[PDB]
């Protein structure tokens, strides 16, 4: 059973005795979704972990890959000995009419297409070592996709499951903490100290090649990592009271980073992800359950009230218990920034061993890293939308936290739309200003760092401190929290540089003020249109259109993208424009003003120049010395292995374009045109009767949205890389 | 808009119709099925047990040259063109006899009965001496190479451990 | 399914294996020896746990074969209560790990006993 | 089977499908006579 | 099957051209001896002449043939024809055409039209087999053979295609 279509699905007219092509993305364009379903969560919550699923089976049908198209052509052996010159790759690629050259021929004994994104560098980090390895764990992962599919077929099928016990909320959310991070965390541990710390220690300099350690040492007798890092290893764990200072030896706070190749100490982690690690497993139960020991569920958020945001933030939602959508915001903003969080982060500090001197990836997944996040942020709150639009029920709320906004609407938004100008228009209105000022702005005085200076400065901030604190305040950890912040305290490895003193100043309190702008007027659009989206001051009663729905009124003298779901057919247009954004501020730091080389006389030798702080000051600075003093990588870049990015954005740059033409377009003009053509078929019988209409508005504000935003995606990422390797 | 309801079987749900299966196989002429599956290694039947023998050839294996005629690259790959393009003409039209002829859209009788149906103790004759023997092209299905780069199955052989060690 | 049709079999069922690493003495593995006299081993000369397939598939498809229609017998042949039995489910778990988590077999003492 | 017939069809994989498991061919044509270039007749 | 006694003729005149078109390199087919892609023409000749190529044979002999065909075709169209071998009929007795001009639309019907032996007809087609044949040695092995008890079945040697031409 069932099943199986055939007409009609789920948007009630789908088969209507069909008529027209554009059904094809009706249904392609609802299939999923809900309401256009039902909130009947007997059968919703039972789709959601349904799922849910194959994402997983698909990220299990992803990993188990990447070490497939690892461990069945490394460059993993044939360099991980050797870090330092001679780098990553994963694709090997078959003789046809000239793929060839695509695979390279340039990794030490390896034809081969180059790597960017860590893996060498995430599993030289665990260890593993051996192709035949996490070969075999190609297959532990794949039919280990398998039952995890077979969880579809587990439940829902031969059983339709529960949501009785799926409604409550709390063993679930007291587990996840416990349960399965905490077999977790620490479950590393055990895997991060005796899998992975000394197979590291001990690769720290000798041990080359084939002799290695096989895991499969290290259990039942010590002796050995005994014979390394001490910790008297007889049948008797001190700290089972206090000796605790002893199983110490390779744990204090080490902060900084292994000189002898960047990273960071894995000395340095366990002690991270062991404590971090069980807050997560006590504090992983708080709530109720069975067994008289718990919290509120939501009864703790009524407990406070305040006069003015009354009733407090109070009987905090049944629907937020209930299902998805309503509460389908905040695990995405919050995994939003969850997506730019780790990204400062990771380049921010290095994680496994060899990121700071590297680029092609201390840049590379830097970025998306930070699409995904972006992305993710950036289209979180068109769930707020639907929602009241939709998953909200009746009543619950007036007086309710909620409401106090809803009312207060006008009159929150409002506010913003003006820092919108100020914060913005006149703050990049503001590298403008050194353009007619520096082309006609003679540098006798303007905006940048000799300039409207700003003389010691700008500090520092804090940071710089962040290089006192060590030393003293914060007793110790070692050296300085991140190389990144501090003083002049200043190392790297790999002849090329690491991490180094980052100098902010102008050209810093400049651009940052731009992610300081764009995520406002990013946001409020969004915000404008989260907030009205049902009841919106000015069409006033929504509901009464869907979630999509086009525009209205030709009346009102213009009435158009009203809907968030339009209000988020540009909510995202922008992220590019500020993630696709923002990215690039990075891209010319790290590089320019951080990566280095080596010589000597006190001298580290960028990538480029020290030339940014005063010719990335002036808007232009950035296509003078962003573009055509780059892409010249790419530019020429053809009969080679740059032979992708000459060939990306390209067929990118078009498919930016071939979004204009869906997107600059009429609707109704399209239609009007599927006639004439139609004339040859018919008048010589041939001719539809899915009489071929020309796709629906909404559906062409849904695609120079996709193809826009497919296109200047791929395009500076056709671009950026090639840059990175050869001056990368 | 039948029926549809019935449509189906003509309802649902939930259960036997049944005809039955989905989740297998099947319903029209799942005979033809049956009709190509008998033949097709039943045919088989006769290329490997020839040579699952031949290594034993108790007294001088076999021998013939040729006699037929000799000279640059002579004989046998030309080939299966006319060899099988005969028993090409062979296979195809017996056996449009699922019914068959259009269903699907001189004289008569011959034989008496329908089929000259069966007999029904001859039905039972094909039986498994039929379908046993595409039991036994599945020691075929597991290779059918025995050869498996196997070395190996030889010193001829094939077999034979049992299983002897030291 | 079922649920909790699946613990008396369950009980029954790893009882033996239990029994096993229990009234046992033993005698290989090795490891840690030489892992692998009667006739040598006489056990065939090497690898033969595959009668298991045909064994444990057996008794488990001939114990359901039952079920009670039973089918399997056939026509002839002359060619809280998760809380007890699920804490009871715990302590047979257990007593593999001391049994096994060191040694058994001892046979250390004490005295002596033959000797 | 028939008959043409018709015969049976199946669902959204089909004009794709085409492209694939059979379409490919052209490749191994490509490659049999590597590239094209231009006309060879026999 | 297929359509309606639309052709026949155009076959058959095709099929009549035939025979005696592949009688035509039915010379080089050698009674014993005498073959190759050609050049020559019967025997002799000799007048003053039939001629190259401020002459040719060509259109000399083949303008006046136009009226020698239009004749025919005007003769069909507007029946038109013999009494009747060739559209159509009277001895004797071929494949029928068997149809007169219209249908319902086109089908009251449309192919009742087999039946018998081996027959007259079938000549007619054997030579576009000859053909297919004959035309696809002819340059790819340019000279035709055939040889028993000696190397027939056996060979000789090979020769594929890109030698060079
Ligand atoms: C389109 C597909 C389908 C798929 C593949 C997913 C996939 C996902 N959903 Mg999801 N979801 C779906 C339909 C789906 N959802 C529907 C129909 C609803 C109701 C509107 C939801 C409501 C929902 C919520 C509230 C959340 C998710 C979340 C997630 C992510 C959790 C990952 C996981 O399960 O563990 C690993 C595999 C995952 C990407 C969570 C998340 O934050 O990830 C994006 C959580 O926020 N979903
Ligand atoms: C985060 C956890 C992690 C995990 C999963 C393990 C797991 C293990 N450790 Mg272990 N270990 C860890 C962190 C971990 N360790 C750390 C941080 C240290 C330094 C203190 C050790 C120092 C250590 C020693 C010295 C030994 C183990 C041993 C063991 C093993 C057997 C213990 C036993 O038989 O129970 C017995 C239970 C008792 C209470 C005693 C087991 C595989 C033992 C081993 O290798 O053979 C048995 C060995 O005794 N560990
Ligand atoms: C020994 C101590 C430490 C302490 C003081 C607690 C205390 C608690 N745990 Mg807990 N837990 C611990 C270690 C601890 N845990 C560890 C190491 C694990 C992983 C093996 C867990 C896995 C765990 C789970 C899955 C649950 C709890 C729960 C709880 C709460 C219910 C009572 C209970 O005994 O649960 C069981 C604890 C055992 C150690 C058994 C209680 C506050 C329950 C809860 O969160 O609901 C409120 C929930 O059932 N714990
Ligand atoms: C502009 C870029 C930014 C950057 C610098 C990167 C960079 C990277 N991404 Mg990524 N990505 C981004 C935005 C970005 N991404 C966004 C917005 C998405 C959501 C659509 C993704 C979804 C994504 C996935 C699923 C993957 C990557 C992967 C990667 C890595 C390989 C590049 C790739 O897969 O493309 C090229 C991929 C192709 C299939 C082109 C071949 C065309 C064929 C099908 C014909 C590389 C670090 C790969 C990875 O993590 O594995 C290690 C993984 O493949 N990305
Ligand atoms: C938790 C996460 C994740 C998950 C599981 C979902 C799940 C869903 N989203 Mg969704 N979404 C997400 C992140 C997620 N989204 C993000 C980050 C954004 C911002 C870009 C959106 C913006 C969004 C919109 C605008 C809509 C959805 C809709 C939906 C629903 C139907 C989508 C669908 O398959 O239609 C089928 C459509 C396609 C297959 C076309 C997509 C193009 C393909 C080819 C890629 C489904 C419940 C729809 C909905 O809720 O119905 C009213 C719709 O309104 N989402
Ligand atoms: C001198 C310099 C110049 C040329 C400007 C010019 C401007 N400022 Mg301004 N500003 C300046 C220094 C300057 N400011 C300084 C030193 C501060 C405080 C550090 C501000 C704090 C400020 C605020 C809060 C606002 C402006 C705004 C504006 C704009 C006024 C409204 C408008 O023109 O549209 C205008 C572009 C306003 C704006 O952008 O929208 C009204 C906004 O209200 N400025
Ligand atoms: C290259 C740029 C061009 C320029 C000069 C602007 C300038 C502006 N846009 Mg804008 N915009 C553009 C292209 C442009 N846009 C495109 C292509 C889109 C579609 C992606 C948008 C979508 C957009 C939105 C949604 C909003 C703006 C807003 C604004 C204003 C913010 C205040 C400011 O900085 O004023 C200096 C001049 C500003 C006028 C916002 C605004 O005015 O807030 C209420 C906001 O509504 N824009
Ligand atoms: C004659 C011109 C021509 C034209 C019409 C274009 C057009 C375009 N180029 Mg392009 N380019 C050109 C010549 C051209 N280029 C040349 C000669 C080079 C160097 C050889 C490049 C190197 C280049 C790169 C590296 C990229 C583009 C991108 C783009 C697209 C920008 C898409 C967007 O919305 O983000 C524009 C939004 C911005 C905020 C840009 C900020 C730029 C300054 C102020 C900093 C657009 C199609 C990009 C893209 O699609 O993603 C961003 C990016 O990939 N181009
Ligand atoms: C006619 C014809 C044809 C043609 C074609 C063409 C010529 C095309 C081109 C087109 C163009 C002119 C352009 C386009 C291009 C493409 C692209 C462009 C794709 C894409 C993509 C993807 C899938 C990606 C993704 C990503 C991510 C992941 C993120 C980052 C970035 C990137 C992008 C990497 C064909 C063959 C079909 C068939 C037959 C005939
Ligand atoms: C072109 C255009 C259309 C018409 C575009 C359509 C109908 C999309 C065509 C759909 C696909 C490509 C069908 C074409 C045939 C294919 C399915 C495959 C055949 C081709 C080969 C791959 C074999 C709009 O409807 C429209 C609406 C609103 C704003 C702008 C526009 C707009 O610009």
């Amino acid at each position: 059973f069932e099943q199986w279509a055939k007409p009609g699905h789920f948007s009630r007219t789908i088969a209507k005795g069909p008529d027209t092509t554009t059904w094809i993305w009706n249904l392609h364009a609802d299939a999923h979704d809900f309401d256009s379903h039902t909130s009947d969560l007997e059968e919703i919550s039972r789709k959601v972990f349904s799922a849910h699923f194959g994402q997983l089976s698909i990220i299990f049908l992803w990993l188990s890959g990447m070490y497939f198209h690892g461990a069945r052509f490394s460059n993993y052996e044939a360099w991980l000995n050797d870090p330092t010159h001679i780098g990553p790759s994963a694709q090997v690629v078959w003789p046809i009419v000239g793929q060839e050259i695509l695979n390279g021929d340039v990794g030490g004994g390896f034809r081969g297409i180059q790597i960017t994104s860590g893996f060498f560098q995430i599993w030289r980090a665990s260890g593993i070592t051996s192709e035949l390895q996490l070969y075999c764990t190609a297959i532990g992962a794949l039919v280990f996709a398998g039952l995890m599919l077979f969880a579809g077929w587990f439940h829902y099928h031969k059983a339709a499951p529960k949501l009785a016990w799926f409604q409550d909320v709390e063993s679930m959310l007291n587990h996840h903490l416990a349960g399965l991070l905490g077999l977790g965390s620490l479950s590393w541990a055990g895997h991060q100290v005796h899998v992975s710390l000394p197979i590291n220690q001990f690769l720290n300099a000798g041990v080359d090649p084939k002799e290695i350690p096989l895991p499969h040492e290290f259990i039942l007798n010590r002796d050995l990592l005994a014979q390394l890092y001490p910790s008297f290893a007889e049948g008797a764990t001190p700290f089972f009271t206090l000796n605790w200072s002893k199983y110490a030896d390779f744990l204090t706070f080490r902060g900084g980073l292994d000189p002898l190749t960047g990273g960071l100490w894995l000395t340095d982690i366990a002690h991270h992800h062991l404590a971090i690690a069980i807050l997560f497993l006590i504090a992983g139960h708080m709530y109720r359950t069975n067994w008289g020991i718990g919290h509120g569920i939501k009864d703790i958020l009524e407990a406070h009230k305040g006069p003015f945001t009354g009733q407090g933030h109070k009987g905090l939602y049944e629907i937020l218990t209930t299902s998805w959508h309503a509460q389908l915001s905040i695990n995405l903003a919050m995994l939003g920034s969850l997506t730019i969080v780790v990204a400062q982060h990771m380049y921010s500090m290095p994680p496994y061993p060899y990121l700071a001197t590297d680029y092609a990836t201390q840049l590379s997944l830097f970025t998306h890293h930070m699409w995904i996040g972006g992305f993710l942020i950036v289209g979180a709150a068109a769930h707020a939308a639907i929602f009241m639009v939709r998953d909200y029920d009746p009543t619950t709320r007036y007086n309710d936290l909620l409401d106090r906004v809803l009312r207060h609407r006008d009159a929150i938004i409002s506010h913003l739309n003006w820092v919108c100008i100020f914060l913005g228009f006149h703050s990049f209105g503001l590298y403008i200003h050194n353009d007619t000022m520096s082309a006609l702005g003679r540098p006798q005085d303007m905006f940048s760092d000799t300039a409207i200076q700003l003389q010691p400065v700008f500090a520092q901030w804090i940071q710089n401190t962040h290089a006192l604190a060590p030393g003293t305040t914060a007793p110790g950890a070692t050296a300085s929290t991140s190389l990144t912040w501090g003083g002049g305290d200043l190392v790297a490895v790999g002849n090329k540089v690491a991490l180094l003193p980052i100098p902010l100043g102008t050209a810093d309190f400049l651009v940052h003020h731009i992610h300081a702008f764009t995520i406002h007027v990013t946001v409020l659009i969004l915000l404008k249109g989260v907030l009205f989206a049902r009841s919106s001051r000015l069409i006033p009663d929504k509901a009464n259109l869907g979630f999509r729905f086009p525009c209205d009124g030709p009346g009102r003298g213009g009435t158009c993208q009203v809907s968030a779901w339009d209000h988020v057919f540009l909510g995202l247009f922008w992220m590019y424009n500020s993630i696709s954004v923002v990215i690039f501020h990075f891209s010319w730091k790290m590089q320019s003003d951080v990566w280095g080389t080596i010589n000597d006389q006190g001298v580290v030798t960028h990538i480029t120049a020290g030339n940014f702080a005063q010719s990335s000051i002036t808007i232009n600075g950035w296509l003078r010395d962003f573009l055509w003093a780059q892409a010249s990588q790419v530019i020429q870049s053809y009969g080679s292995s740059l032979s992708a990015y000459g060939l990306f954005f390209l067929g990118a740059h078009f498919v930016w374009a071939f979004s204009l033409m869906f997107l600059f377009s009429g609707r109704g003009y399209w239609q009007e045109l599927i006639e004439s053509i139609v004339w040859a078929h018919n008048k010589l019988k041939v001719a539809p009767a899915t009489q071929p209409r020309a796709l629906s508005i909404v559906q062409g504000r849904a695609v120079g949205v996709t193809h826009y935003l497919l296109g200047g995606i791929a395009t500076t990422w056709a671009f950026f890389l090639a840059r990175i390797i050869a001056v990368g | 808009p039948e029926w549809l309801d019935g449509s189906l079987p003509g309802d649902f749900g939930f259960d036997p119709l049944g005809l039955s299966s989905d989740p297998e196989s099947l319903r029209w002429n799942v005979q033809a099925e049956l009709v190509h599956s008998r033949w097709a290694m039943l045919g088989a039947a006769g290329i490997f047990i020839p040579e699952f023998l031949t290594k034993l050839g108790i007294l001088n294996t076999p021998s013939w040259y040729t006699a037929g005629e000799q000279e640059y690259f002579t004989d046998t790959t030309t080939l299966f063109i006319v060899e099988l393009v005969f028993i090409g003409w062979a296979e195809g039209r017996r056996w449009a006899d699922i019914l068959n002829p259009g269903c699907v859209n001189l004289w008569f009788d011959p034989l008496g009965w329908g089929s000259a149906s069966p007999q029904k103790l001859k039905e039972l004759r094909t039986k498994e001496i039929k379908n046993g023997r595409l039991a036994m092209l599945a020691v075929m299905g597991a290779w059918f190479q025995h050869i498996y780069t196997g070395t190996g199955p030889i010193d001829n052989l094939f077999a034979h451990l049992a299983d002897p060690g030291h | 399914w079922l649920a909790y049709g699946e613990i008396i079999n369950g009980r029954f069922a790893m009882l033996g294996a239990a029994g096993a690493i229990a009234p046992e003495i033993l005698g290989k593995a090795g490891l840690i020896p030489a892992e692998t006299t009667y006739t040598y081993w006489a056990d065939n000369y090497t690898l033969f746990v595959l009668e298991m397939a045909l064994m444990g598939f057996a008794e488990h498809r001939r114990l359901q074969d039952w079920y009670n229609p039973g089918s399997m017998g056939k026509q002839y042949f002359l060619g809280k209560e998760v809380k007890n039995g699920r804490l009871a489910m715990l302590a047979i778990l257990g007593y593999f790990i001391q049994g096994l988590v060191t040694g058994v077999g001892p046979y250390q003492n004490l005295l002596d006993h033959l000797a | 089977m028939r008959d043409f017939k018709t015969y049976l069809s199946v669902a959204p994989v089909l004009s794709t499908l085409w492209f694939g498991s059979l379409a490919g061919l052209l490749i191994e044509i490509n490659r049999f006579f590597p590239d094209a270039l231009t006309f060879p007749f026999f | 099957p297929e359509n309606l006694r639309w052709f026949v003729q155009a076959e058959l005149v095709n099929g009549r051209w035939a025979m005696l078109g592949v009688a035509g390199m039915l010379l080089p087919e050698v009674f014993t001896s005498i073959g190759i892609i050609n050049v020559p023409k019967w025997y002799a000749a000799g007048k003053e002449e039939y001629f190259a190529s401020s002459s040719t044979l060509f259109v000399i002999e083949f303008i006046l043939s136009h009226y020698v065909e239009i004749r025919r075709w005007q003769d069909i169209k507007n029946p038109g024809s013999v009494n009747q071998d060739p559209i159509f009929k009277q001895y004797s007795l071929p494949a029928g055409e068997v149809g007169y001009p219209g249908g319902i639309f086109n089908p009251l019907n449309f192919a009742p039209t087999l039946e018998a032996k081996e027959k007259e007809i079938a000549n007619g087609r054997l030579a576009m087999l000859a053909f297919l044949g004959f035309i696809i040695q002819h340059n790819v092995t340019g000279k035709g053979p055939f040889d028993n008890l000696l190397q027939h079945i056996s060979d000789p040697w090979h020769n594929t295609i890109v030698q060079t031409l």
